[PDB]
RNA sequence: GACGGGGAAUCAGGGUUCGAUUCCGGAGAGGGAGCCUGAGAAACGGCUACCACAUCCAAGGAAGGCAGCAGGCGCGCAAAUUACCCACUCCCGACCCGGGGAGGUAGUGACGAAAAAUAACAAUACAGGACUCUUUCGAGGCCCUGUAAUUGGAAUGAGUCCACUUUAAAUCCUUUAACGAGGAUCCAUUGGAGGGCAAGUCUGGUGCCAGCAGCCGCGGUAAUUCCAGCUCCAAUAGCGUAUAUUAAAGUUGCUGCAGUUAAAAAGCUCGUAGUUGGAUCU
């Protein structure tokens, strides 16, 4: 344990990972139009609670 | 209103004056005692000198201990308690350092589970604490 | 006048823009009062006065580099941080002790080398005149063992407001124009303490 | 005491509700359909329509057969006709309260070039406007938010310095030719 | 495509030398102006203001 | 924590707050006092005396007022070049001709405001809708519509720079040669993802510790909130925090609040000011 009141504990002992590949941009011309047509054409409104675009479940 | 007469207006004006004076926020904002008793003296930010590091206990449902700094102000000359904002930041500062202090955002009241503390630390040793946390800048020697 | 000089300081090198080249008259020394002449171009091997704006922290006895290029990123000062790192002589041990003020850097150096042999720690290394900040940074040591809560001043004029408010909260003042009476006064104060 | 102006006003307006489904839905729909950059220009189009609506409400507040009412009623109706968004046969004062955002956005230079058939897509039209290729009556315009008047609708064509309308070929064309005779010889 | 500007036609060279700004005649090369700054002129004026008598011309160098 | 006003922010209506600040007027040049000249001054880039501060000195005596333009110290969270020119606008003089830190120009400048780059165009890596059939898989699918670093082009801009132009002289803008883009590394950040409130019951770690959290509340070895990676949403060259203020506040109610029990009508009565006053005259 070391001690109760040592600052930066979970910041210090956490693991370290790196980044990934660079993403692109269309200044929202299709960046938000993709989620628009995902919510409109692709995802149907199911009678229930909700169905989000980021729902990875 | 209730007193409804055509040739009377100073009765309504004096009654509105007394009822507006008999308030809380208007009485705080239009008296010199609230500005005199304010540690900042009516300023958004102020500078002070770090002299003690202490740890206060939190409230009853929320059980932890918070790291806070005793600071003596430059403009006035009285001691306060200031709370360092982010995780792993008490080790970034030491005793006898100049520091920039600001309120939490409750217009001079305690926020959350921390009793007796109404100010927070923004800048220390003329460098931003957020850059010290995120590693964008290296601490002065 | 259209050049950027870089002078090493306490926290590494600092960037200084030239303001003017005050050249003293040749029949007087540099310890003379405000009698100088502005010069546009200076000759070689001359002692002039150079003034800047945001200096606040310099060390004497160091080389200074004049850059003909344009500064955009601190990359040409790496060799400069190498010579200000090699052969450290006057290391500023920023501990919590007496607060000292001097008119010149050499007087401050003499006082700090007196104090490190007098084994009393030092806190601040500010130079020039004494102000409200200096007296208040001396007086904030009335907590946590208030023995080291006194001002040290060698041949610096005292502002009247600071001397007036020093008696309000009880901070005594060492003020002298010569060194050994100041040393004996400090010794007498410590022995009375 | 200087000879300055200090005269400036805000063009856009920030809405009261920051997050809501439906407002974001037709705002994103208008941005995607009309090829707009971000929400600032559609907010400023909303603000211009709000100014015109407030002027129309103030003018209809005043009674009939007042010379000021007829004066800027005729002035406002003539300005709206000269823009070209309002039809000629709808020459009435109270018809100002019956048009929407897309009517104002129809007279944009970008969508006018897109409807003229000399551009492929709406974003291609915005790029082609942005990059100094289309003149408006012997005057090149490099900006998309240009209100095309009704008299200037039939005088939109390519610039004479542009390679599309007849001129010198572009920078990559001569570089391609230089590479061609570099590799050939 | 189109550039605008303002011009004028005089009647003789003497009228053009009579009523014209000095900088435009200097641009045509028909006039030269003194290459003295305002500063050294101001300390020169103050130095003649310092002394009284015939020595004003002597101190002006 | 008051120079006044013309005004500024917010705003259905009615209102609240601020106005040192370029226009007008008033006051002062450390604070009082007195005065010469001049038409016009209690003048301070005029003088005289006091106190405070303060320069030089052979010590007998001389010289001071940046709440002007730059600049320094103090102070504070807080605010720029010891630059160029009288060319433009005016002002003063004996007056075309001289002067003006009045002013103009340039630099610093993410106070703030306006416009506006970071990409467009095909064949195929493939999922389906549009008009007609095969009970149902399949097909014409030409406008297709959308996404992943296969291919070569239609390109123009920042910057490097010749010139021209502007200008007292340049710089800034515009025009124009020669350069200048394929992961067009010529790389867009700022805050969040339980509710308010747009947005993952994702993965790994410490496990009422570290911490998050404007408010509810999350943390106890299954964390939809902590600490790091993937994805996603918000605004975008902009975003977050703290203070003073406005609307929301019909929680200061004149329009337009309440007084039995939620905060609330004097113990009751008389009575001078102020408030409100019957009908009736063509």
């Amino acid at each position: 344990h070391g001690s109760l009141a040592r600052v930066g504990k979970v910041r210090g002992q956490t693991l370290k990972v790196a980044k990934q590949e660079k993403k692109k941009k269309r200044t929202g011309r299709a960046k938000r139009r993709m989620q628009y047509n995902r919510r409109f054409v692709n995802v149907v409104p199911t009678f229930g609670k909700k169905k989000g675009p980021n729902a990875n479940s | 209103g209730k007193c409804r007469g055509l040739r009377t207006a100073r009765k309504l004006r004096s009654h509105r004056r007394d009822q507006k004076w008999h308030d809380k926020q208007y009485k705080k904002a239009h008296l010199g005692t609230a500005l005199k008793a304010n540690p900042f003296g009516g300023a958004s930010h102020a500078k002070g000198i770090v002299l003690e590091k202490v740890g206060v206990e939190a409230k009853q449902p929320n059980s932890a201990i918070r790291k806070c700094v005793r600071v003596q102000l430059i403009k006035n000359g009285k001691k306060i308690t200031a709370f360092v904002p982010n995780d792993g930041c008490l080790n970034f500062i030491e005793e006898n350092d100049e520091v920039l202090v600001a309120g939490f955002g409750r217009k001079g009241h305690a926020v959350g589970d921390i009793p007796g503390v109404r100010f927070k630390v923004v800048k220390v040793a003329n460098v931003s604490l957020l850059a010290l946390y995120k590693g964008k800048k290296e601490r002065p020697r | 006048e259209g050049d950027t000089i870089i002078v090493p300081g306490v926290e590494g090198p600092i960037v200084t823009q030239i303001r003017g080249l005050l050249l003293p008259p040749p029949m007087k020394e540099l310890r003379v009062k405000n009698q100088y002449e502005k010069h546009k171009e200076v000759e070689a091997a001359q002692g002039v006065k150079i003034l800047g704006k945001d200096l606040e922290k310099t060390l004497a006895g160091l080389p200074l580099l004049v850059a003909y290029k344009e500064d955009e990123i601190p990359v040409l000062k790496d060799e400069l941080i190498h010579e200000l790192k090699q052969t450290l002589n006057a290391i500023k041990l920023e501990e919590k002790g007496v607060y000292v003020q001097a008119s010149t850097l050499g007087s401050l150096e003499a006082l700090l080398e007196f104090l490190k042999t007098s084994e009393v720690p030092y806190a601040g290394i500010n130079i020039g005149p004494v102000h409200k900040k200096d007296v208040m940074k001396a007086s904030v040591m009335l907590e946590h063992d208030p023995q080291y809560a006194v001002i040290l001043a060698f041949d610096v004029r005292i502002e009247r407001d600071a001397q007036e408010m020093a008696d309000s909260l009880g901070v005594r003042i060492f003020s002298a124009e010569i060194i050994y009476h100041l040393f004996d006064a400090f010794t007498k104060y410590r022995q009375d303490y | 005491p200087v000879a300055r102006s200090w005269v400036c006003r805000k063009t856009y307006v920030t809405p009261r509700r920051p997050f809501e489904k439906s407002r974001l839905d037709q705002e994103l729909k208008l941005i995607g359909e009309y090829g707009l950059r971000n929400k600032r220009e559609v907010w400023r189009v909303k603000f211009t329509l709000a100014k015109i609506r407030k002027a129309a409400r103030e003018l209809l507040t005043l009674d009939e057969k007042d010379p000021r009412r007829l004066f800027e009623g005729n002035a406002l109706l003539r300005r709206l006709v000269r823009i070209g968004v309002l039809d000629e046969g709808k020459m009435k004062l109270d018809y100002i309260l019956g048009l929407k955002i897309e009517d104002f956005l129809e007279r944009r230079l970008q969508t006018q070039v897109f409807k003229l058939g000399l551009a492929k897509s709406i974003h291609h039209a915005r790029v082609l406007i942005r990059q100094r290729h289309i003149r408006v009556r012997k005057q090149v315009v490099n900006i998309p938010s240009f209100i095309v008047r009704l008299d200037s609708q039939k005088h939109i064509d390519f610039s004479l310095r542009s390679p599309y309308g007849g001129g010198r070929p572009g920078r990559v064309k001569r570089k391609n030719a230089k590479k061609g005779q570099g590799g050939a010889g | 495509g189109k550039t605008t500007g303002f011009g004028m036609i005089y009647d003789s060279l003497d009228y053009a030398k009579k009523n014209e700004p000095k900088h435009r005649l200097a641009r045509h090369g028909l006039y030269e102006k003194k290459k003295t700054s305002r500063k050294q002129r101001k300390e020169r004026k103050n130095r003649m203001k310092k002394v009284r008598g015939t020595a004003k011309a002597n101190v002006g160098a």
